């Protein structure tokens, strides 16, 4: 599955650095490199990178079809 | 309170089992299903203590004095819950304040497998770098698609949160206390019972099972609710219910 992340809070930073906020059940992100879980089943997941750049918002923007 | 009357023996991921009944405590949470999805700990016959993030509802059942919860002819009390009192303060985005109360239906039956934790005050100092236990039927290996059927243990080091927040960072917070990075680990299915170190001769509820790494890494820190900050709001709802 291809990267995205919802909720993108970059910060103050030159070069960017970002941090998302997304909750996922069972894992993270497919390209996270550090992710937290709560112990619970499901797990409630959290990706604690920092990146200079977001992934797509997940979701599409839903804006393109009426004039 | 915390005076088992089956004493543990200390010689999860690479934890051990427990001594059956030697954490009379400790209660599994089941969904209508009886699917273990957390656990919890017994303060007094009729309260509960679990993680926020575990979404405990009153379709819920608390199940006391379970060993192996593969067996049939294990003599457990299966309690429904009246009301959940969910820390209005649990922010599920940082995970902080991660406590829940569960107000039981009728009172526990208190016997040698099934008895209270003692509960520590705001002021108690648990040191860094004391052992404590924490107990859970989470899984033994992250891979794993099977909890275990008994009652696991493991013992580990309080860490500072000034330590902790080496491994993460601005994550911790003053209602968390991290334990372990010490070669065992909580792992999914511990949420919510107990971190327990031994205060005057008492087991004492010092954390609660909240998170950590997403494969249960035993190179880092397990972090917990940590129950003297949140202990005197957990003393008023029970003094208020």
């Amino acid at each position: 599955s291809k990267p995205c992340c919802d909720q993108c809070a970059c910060t103050k930073s030159n070069p960017p650095q970002c941090r998302c906020s997304d909750l996922r059940l069972n894992s993270c992100h497919s390209a996270c490199k550090s992710c937290i879980c709560t112990f619970s089943i499901p797990p409630q997941c959290f990706c604690v990178d920092i990146t200079d750049f977001c992934y797509e918002p997940c979701k599409p923007s839903e804006d393109d079809k009426e004039n | 309170c915390g005076v088992p009357a089956i004493q543990p023996v200390l010689s999860i991921v690479n934890g051990e089992e427990a001594v059956p009944g030697s954490w009379p405590w400790q209660v599994s949470l089941q969904d209508k299903t009886g699917f273990h999805f957390c656990g919890g700990s017994l303060i007094n016959e009729n309260w509960v203590v679990t993680a926020a993030h575990c979404g405990v509802t009153t379709s819920d059942v608390v199940v006391a004095g379970e060993f192996d919860q593969g067996s049939s002819s294990e003599k457990i009390q299966k309690l429904k819950i009246a009301k959940v009192f969910k820390n209005s303060k649990y922010n599920s985005l940082t995970i902080n304040n991660d406590i829940t109360l569960l107000k039981l239906s009728t009172a526990a039956s208190f016997s040698q497998t099934v008895s209270a934790v003692c509960l520590p005050s705001a002021s108690d100092d648990f040191a860094a770098g004391t052992t404590c236990v924490t107990t859970g039927w989470g899984l033994t290996r992250y891979t794993n698609a099977n909890t275990p059927d008994r009652l696991q243990q493991a013992s580990l080091p309080l860490l500072s949160n000034t330590n902790c927040k080496k491994y993460w960072g601005t994550k911790i917070k003053d209602a968390m206390i991290c334990a372990g990075a010490s070669g065992v680990s909580s792992c999914m299915g511990d949420s919510g019972g107990p971190l327990v170190c031994k205060k005057n001769g008492a087991w004492t509820l010092v954390g609660i099972v909240s998170w950590g790494s997403s494969t249960c890494s035993t190179s880092t820190p397990g972090v917990y609710a940590r129950v003297t900050a949140l202990v005197n709001w957990v003393q008023q709802t029970l003094a208020a219910n």
